[PDB]
């Protein structure tokens, strides 16, 4: 770095000359601009119009990635308004774009760095609209982001998250579909992971519903239920000591024999989570005398490192 | 580097008073005022329950619905149950409107209803009257528009025409119907109102209607819910809401909750600290929030703000609509309300209800302490989050009614007031919206509280309120809240900013309002202001002076009180205040104090003459704004003594004579606006009516400060502002220019004969000045100021100085040449003026400020670093004007009869050197006293000193050249010249370059000799050369002969 | 007309625009449903205006009720 | 008024 300033100035002059004015060259320029650091306001505003008036999907996704990476430096009321407008355009793109991949990339790009602006009411409404998206993965990302924002703006998030929790719970209870129930369980797990404060008062009904689901006569749904139970164990913080006995009975019953469609990995992980959260030690050995034997046999049987 | 030098440079004549035109901001039409206050004097409760008999139209199920107003009719017998339900419903309505006349009709007849309606109408002819109807025990209303009631024998249902019913009633009234087909009732009522309107040619909006169900729809028959569902919702929204919540599937979220638990809930509807009161308060806040968010502002004001009872009825009506939607029932209102069941706030309502009732099992059984719901805290947090980014005029926040609701209590009152003040700081629109929402009465009631912690928040909020709307002064006087502000102002421990805000509030209160003026005179405001008159805060002093002037506005009692307190003598001090704004405020106060003499005793005449003499010495004030205020005060003086001034004026066709001379001086002012005002005032004297009085907008201009945001960080301090980036770019360009000039100087100076361009001007070039960094050259002519370019070679602008023909522009200066430069134009008479936007494409000539100075021609030597300005001329005194304070600082005696032909000064030192016509060159040091300012006085010339320039180097050399053309190099530390040279026998003009020792000499024979300080010959350019200038950085030379030709030279 | 769809705006709008792109036959019915949805949403539909307007321009779809609703929403007039 | 305000001295 003998002259890093000179190198950066030359590189910026070259990029400015390139961008003052085919499709592959534009893609390469966008990749270069988003690749590493630079020293950028007019470019952001111009590329904002660029990706709007670009029908090329590759150009749109490259521009979205470049905008996300360039907005990393995020007190000027003018600059804050500029960043807010750019973020609003980014959100309208990530909601209204027909391309699921572009919307997924836009939503993934919205990291913790944009939490302050994203906490506004319009952004929260956009996220609320986005939560009911066709793409299930986009739904998971949106609910994770919203739950992450439950502390910044509780008044707008906690009621909406309560409504979504109600919808997820009734979906799990009533829909007799493996795919729908699995998606509901995954969304419930994401909500538990991201919004412990909202769910803590509602730990009991969620746990009761998950238990009722467990007692029902697809591996994905049961694995998601076990993972959600494991997360809820951490969230509750000893508040589920009443149901730890039933949880242990069910987990051990499904743990013995490989006929159960549930993976033993998630079962062991959630058993460990229950033990850690509820402080249930030594007593399970006395209550369940085969537990130690099963755990030792897993050392000889199972081959996965995890 | 040289960037720090540019950064720490004061920007003269660049402030609020200079940039923004002085004027009052136009007052918007504030419609937030309540047009009228209606009251529901009487309530009519018609209960066609028909206990013990089922209407033939509907065959109810064996369980059916047996709860009407939370009473089982079959338990206590028919008549006893009917009376008990009537009394209970009266109590329910009293819960919302205790002060009303309640008359109950229990299965009445047509004649009974007619008599009751007529009696109630007579009781309240011009006020709203509630007519409640419950047709559960009668058949459904007919399509014809009839209501079934009972005959005397209770054997037949006698119909009752809606047209007749509204004939009995008047225009101001409301109607509530609880029946299966109330939609038919509403449609019939509207049709009959239309029929009345049609008849009227050869009472709809005033009438208000509430309906339990649509015409087609029927009331629910679920056994769990009460039969009197709509009325229960309208009367007991909390109870019915809790019951409905305990029926939804959401109870699965909180097991162990039953209707029995809901019945035994602790708390009252009034005690907000109790769970029941907390739920009621939260529900009211949420319903008001939904109403304001959904409904338009006008309908919101007309419905939820007109009166308590209607607002409560509609706030319960929203909940009733939401609950009825779940049972295929659509409540109907006469003003069609957009649906509100889908609003997100109901989710918050459900969440708060669940959180609050989750503790009930522990409250009843274990007996824990009921913790308050965090709903309001979360809503205020959301409002704060909105305010954090809500600078832009985006959609208004949804929490303004929530803020209003929180203001009532004390647990979160301080935070709510803080957040509301921050919101009002945003701008006038935010304060207007806050007035619309109905925050005025509550912030007015807040004055009664004696809590000292509320004083800063309250004073800030009220300062914003009065800044936006000025009509609140009457309400403040009525509440007697001005005493609160007097107490706040009379507290030295209070910070100066809040005391300044309190002074502004009080000044607005007494702004052309007699009742408030005399109330504050009774409040001893004059003494309090005098006590905090010398406070070390320019804004506070200015506003205290403005308030004091406003107090005695056409109020002799305040004038007498000030005379007793000698307010005039104490206020004379502010006339010398460094801040021009404070001087203007003091002049305004003194003028207003003069204007209300009203022919008092000889003491008044004497004190008025003393005030006139005290104001007469402010003629030599640099600020034209202060001079305009002096003109206004002198207009007050004239209108007080019109006959005396008329006599004095007729004398010339000894106090008033001096005031008339002062008015003449003000008339001949360089500032066009002040000159016009003074000339108009003087002409008003000649033809001697009230219309001649002119009031400046200075008061409202200062008031506009509180309208603008303050809490936010200034744009200048921000690192990323476009303005700061532009300033940094200009600084970088200036540094590069300086470095290039230094490089050129180090390489040496070659012969300069290149002529960049040759152009002709309309007038003779008097003085030429180059802009230090931008390529703009200022060439001043006899009656015009030409602005040419030495790169583009085109004419940019053509100004007109406006000075009289006899006068002549002698010098020129570029103030703030580093960036955002100004142009200083000094005429030979003393008229000094400042030009802005002189060489811009999209802007026209602008005059920032102007003021007559003093009173060879005129000589000026600007010093950017210290910000001092000095003018010299025929007068034997060198004046030192301070642009920061707009006042002369020192007037050093020259000690010479001859005029000051030239003047210069040294940076970082007081080495003021002034040339003289006799030939002698004096030097003055301002660090010592005025009599000791003179340092050296050497006389080695007998001629007019063409240019007594000084080198910016520490070893400053005074190169004095006279008309004789003999060059002598003097030094401030030596009594004799070091080098003596003779160049041209007859010299007409000369210029020197500080960076490059190039002495450019003129000649009558077109010769332009460019020599060195040592006298070495360099160039003798062959063409009365009366204008030469050198670029401050580049070795550029411009030479102008007697002909109006301009050239710019460069060294290759 | 009777329910709330402020939550499932995307799940209906994206299939609607997809159907409009993929089938000219159902254009009138899809546009009527979309106009009803916009009327129910109110100002909440402003997010979807650019994409849907671009699609309409791409397929020369001109519906009176939808256009007047869009005009009222953009103007801010409520009715 | 429209809303009851408590604790005002």
């Amino acid at each position: 770095p003998q002259l890093k300033k000179d190198i950066q100035d030359g590189l910026l002059k070259m990029l400015s000359l390139v961008l003052m004015h085919d499709v592959g060259s534009i893609t390469l320029a966008l990749r270069t601009l988003g690749s590493f650091e630079f020293e950028l306001t007019q470019f952001v505003r111009h590329c904002a119009d660029h990706f709007l008036n670009s029908e090329h999907k590759e150009i749109r996704m490259e521009a979205a990635r470049t905008c996300s990476r360039l907005l990393t430096p995020s007190v000027s009321q003018t600059a804050v308004q500029v960043v807010a407008d750019v973020l609003s355009k980014l959100l309208v793109v990530g909601i209204t774009d027909p391309d699921p991949d572009i919307r997924y990339c836009v939503l993934a790009s919205l990291d913790e760095r944009f939490d302050a602006h994203l906490a506004q009411a319009e952004n929260l409404q956009a996220l609320f609209v986005a939560l009911n998206d066709q793409v299930f993965e986009i739904r998971e990302l949106a609910i994770c982001t919203v739950g992450r924002l439950s502390s910044m703006n509780p008044a707008f998030v906690m009621p909406f998250l309560r409504k979504m929790l109600i919808q997820i719970l009734t979906e799990l209870e009533h829909s007799g579909i493996g795919r729908i129930k699995e998606q509901s369980a995954r969304m419930l797990g994401h909500l538990v992971s991201n919004a412990p404060r909202l769910i803590r008062p509602y730990m009991e009904p969620i746990l009761k519903a998950l238990i009722l689901k467990l007692k029902d006569p697809n591996p994905g749904v049961i694995n998601n239920v076990l993972a959600t139970i494991g997360e809820l164990a951490q969230v509750s913080g000893l508040e589920m000591r009443k149901w730890v006995d039933e949880l242990f009975i069910i987990i051990m019953d499904m743990l013995q024999d490989s006929s159960l469609l549930a993976k033993r990995q998630v079962a062991l992980w959630t058993l460990g989570q229950l033990v850690a959260s509820t402080g249930y030690v030594v007593e399970p050995y006395r209550k369940y005398p085969t537990l130690l034997e099963v755990l030792l046999n897993f050392l000889k049987t199972e081959q996965n490192q995890g | 580097e040289a960037d720090l030098t540019d950064w720490n440079l004061p920007l003269a004549f660049m402030k609020k008073r200079h940039c923004e035109k002085i004027e009052g901001s136009k007052s918007l039409a504030q419609s937030w005022r309540m047009k009228d206050r209606m009251k529901t004097v009487s309530v009519a409760l018609v209960l066609c329950l028909n206990v013990g008999v089922d209407p033939p139209d509907v065959v109810k199920t064996t369980p059916c619905a047996r709860l009407e107003c939370w009473i089982d009719p079959l338990s206590m017998g028919p008549q006893k149950a009917l009376e008990t339900i009537g009394a209970n419903l009266q109590k329910q309505y009293e819960n919302w409107q205790p002060r009303a006349r309640y008359k109950q009709s229990l299965d009445p007849t047509v004649d009974e209803v007619k008599k009751l309606c007529t009696s109630l109408r007579r009781n309240a002819k011009e006020e709203r009257v509630l007519f409640h109807y419950n047709g559960h025990g009668v058949p459904r209303p007919t399509v014809n528009g009839e209501v079934w009631v009972f005959n005397k024998n209770y054997t037949q249902y006698i119909p009752l025409s809606i047209y007749d019913l509204q004939t009995w009633m008047g225009s101001p009234s409301i109607f509530v119907y609880d029946c299966s087909n109330a939609g038919l009732i509403v449609k019939s009522f509207k049709q009959f109102a239309l029929q009345r309107e049609q008849e009227l040619e050869v009472s709809m909006k005033n009438c208000i209607q509430l309906a339990a169900c649509e015409a087609t729809e029927l009331l629910p028959m679920i056994p769990d819910l009460p039969a009197d569902l709509f009325t229960s919702c309208l009367t007991t929204p909390i109870k019915i809401a809790l019951r409905w919540f305990c029926m939804q599937k959401c109870v699965s979220l909180v097991p162990g909750v039953t209707l029995d638990l809901i019945e035994k809930i602790p708390g009252r509807l009034n005690d907000r600290r109790t769970p029941l009161g907390e739920l009621n308060w939260i529900f009211t806040a949420i319903t008001d929030t939904i109403a304001w968010n959904v409904l338009p502002r006008d309908l919101f004001q007309k419905l939820f703000r007109q009166d308590l009872l209607v607002a409560s009825l509609f706030r319960n009506f929203l909940l009733a609509e939401r609950i009825m939607r779940s049972y295929n029932c659509t409540p109907v209102s006469s003003p069609r309300l957009p649906p509100t069941y889908m609003h997100a706030m109901w989710q918050a309502w459900d969440l708060a209800v669940d959180i609050c009732l989750s503790q009930l099992p522990t409250i009843i059984e274990e007996g824990t302490a009921f913790r308050h719901s965090p709903f309001f805290a979360e809503q205020l947090t959301a409002f704060q989050v909105w305010l954090t980014m809500g600078v832009e005029n985006r959609n208004p926040p949804e929490q303004l009614p929530i803020v209003l609701q929180v203001l009532l209590s004390q647990v979160h009152r301080l935070r709510a007031l803080d957040l509301l003040g921050r919101f009002l700081d945003l701008g006038p629109w935010a304060v207007s919206l806050a007035l619309s929402v109905g925050i005025f009465p509550y912030v007015l009631k807040l004055l009664q509280s004696s809590a000292r912690e509320l004083r800063p928040l309250l004073v800030f909020i009220w300062a914003k309120i009065l800044a936006v709307d000025s009509s609140c002064q009457a309400d403040l006087v009525k509440d007697n809240g001005h005493k609160y502000f007097l107490s706040v102002l009379a507290d030295p421990y209070m910070p100066a900013e809040h005391r300044t805000m309190t002074a502004f509030i009080l000044a607005v209160i007494v702004n052309s309002y007699h009742t408030g003026q005399e109330a504050c005179l009774q409040g001893n405001l004059i003494a309090i202001c005098l006590e905090q008159l010398n406070d070390p805060h320019p804004l506070l002093r200015q506003w205290v002076a403005i308030c004091l002037g406003r107090i005695w506005q056409n109020f002799d009692s305040a004038r007498w009180c000030g005379v007793r307190d000698s307010a005039h003598e104490k206020l004379y001090s502010l006339l010398s205040d460094p801040i021009p704004e404070v001087r203007c405020a003091a002049v305004f106060a003194l003028g207003t104090f003069v204007g209300n003499s009203a022919e008092r005793t000889d003491h008044s005449t004497t004190i008025d003459h003393n005030v006139a003499m005290m104001l007469a010495q402010l003629v030599s004030d640099g600020s034209p704004m202060v001079r305009k205020e002096l003109v206004v005060a002198l207009s007050h003086l004239v209108v007080q003594y019109e006959s005396n001034f008329c006599t004095v004026a007729l004398q010339f066709i000894s106090v008033y004579t001096q005031i008339w001379r002062v008015l003449l001086h003000l008339a001949a002012d360089p500032y066009p606006e002040v000159s016009d005002v003074a000339m108009k005032v003087l002409n008003s004297i000649a033809y001697k009516f009230i219309s001649a009085t002119v009031q400046t907008g200075f008061c409202d201009w200062s008031a506009r400060y509180f309208a603008q945001p303050v809490m936010k960080i200034p744009e200048e301090h921000d690192l990323e502002s476009q303005i700061r980036k532009e300033r940094e770019w200009r600084f970088l360009r200036n540094s590069r220019v300086r470095r290039q000039a230094q490089q050129v100087i180090q390489k040496g100076i070659t012969r300069l004969d290149d002529q960049i361009f040759l152009n002709r001007n309309p007038g003779v070039p008097s003085v030429v000045k180059f802009h230090p960094f931008t390529p703009c050259i200022a060439v001043a002519d006899k009656d015009s100021i030409c602005f040419w370019d030495w790169e583009k070679g085109e004419k940019l602008d053509y100004f007109h100085n406006g000075n009289p023909r006899y006068t002549r522009v002698t010098a020129m200066e570029y103030l703030n040449g580093q960036d955002c430069s100004l142009l200083l134009t000094a005429t030979d008479d003393g008229a000094i003026r400042v030009w802005k936007n002189f060489a811009d494409l999209e802007k026209n000539p602008e005059m920032v400020t102007a003021w007559q100075g003093l009173s060879a021609g005129m000589v000026v030597d600007w010093e950017q670093e210290t910000g001092l300005l000095m003018s010299s001329g025929d007068v034997r005194i060198v004046r030192i004007w301070d642009t920061d304070r707009e006042m002369k600082v020192q007037d050093i005696p020259t000690g010479a009869d001859s005029c000051v032909t030239s003047l210069s000064c040294d940076s970082h030192r007081s080495l003021i050197v002034a040339g003289l016509g006799d030939g002698s060159i004096r030097v003055y040091d301002r660090r010592m006293a005025l009599s000791e300012c003179r340092v050296m006085t050497y006389r080695e010339h007998t001629a007019w000193v063409v240019k007594a320039s000084l080198q910016k180097r520490p070893d400053g050399h005074i190169v004095s050249v006279s008309v004789n053309g003999d060059v002598r190099i003097f030094d401030p530390r030596m009594p004799e010249s070091v080098n003596v040279l003779q160049i041209v026998k007859g010299l007409t003009a000369l210029d020197i370059h500080p960076q490059a020792d190039l002495i450019a000499c003129g000649s009558v024979n077109q010769f332009t000799a460019i020599y060195n300080s040592s006298g070495e010959l360099i160039n003798n350019i062959k063409y009365a050369i009366s204008c030469l200038a050198f670029h401050p950085h580049w070795p550029h030379l411009a030479v102008g002969s007697n002909d109006y030709y301009i050239s710019v030279y460069s060294v290759e | 007309e009777s329910l709330d769809f402020t939550d499932y705006a995307s799940r209906i709008i994206h299939p609607i625009v997809r159907t409009l792109d993929q089938s000219p036959e159902l254009r009138s019915t899809a546009m009527d449903t979309l106009s009803s949805l916009v009327f129910q949403l109110g100002k909440k539909y402003q997010i979807f205006i650019p994409m849907v307007n671009k699609v309409l321009v791409r397929h020369r779809i001109n519906h009176q009720r939808y256009d007047v609703l869009i005009c009222r929403i953009v103007k801010g007039y409520t009715l | 008024r429209v809303f009851f305000m408590d604790d005002v001295e």
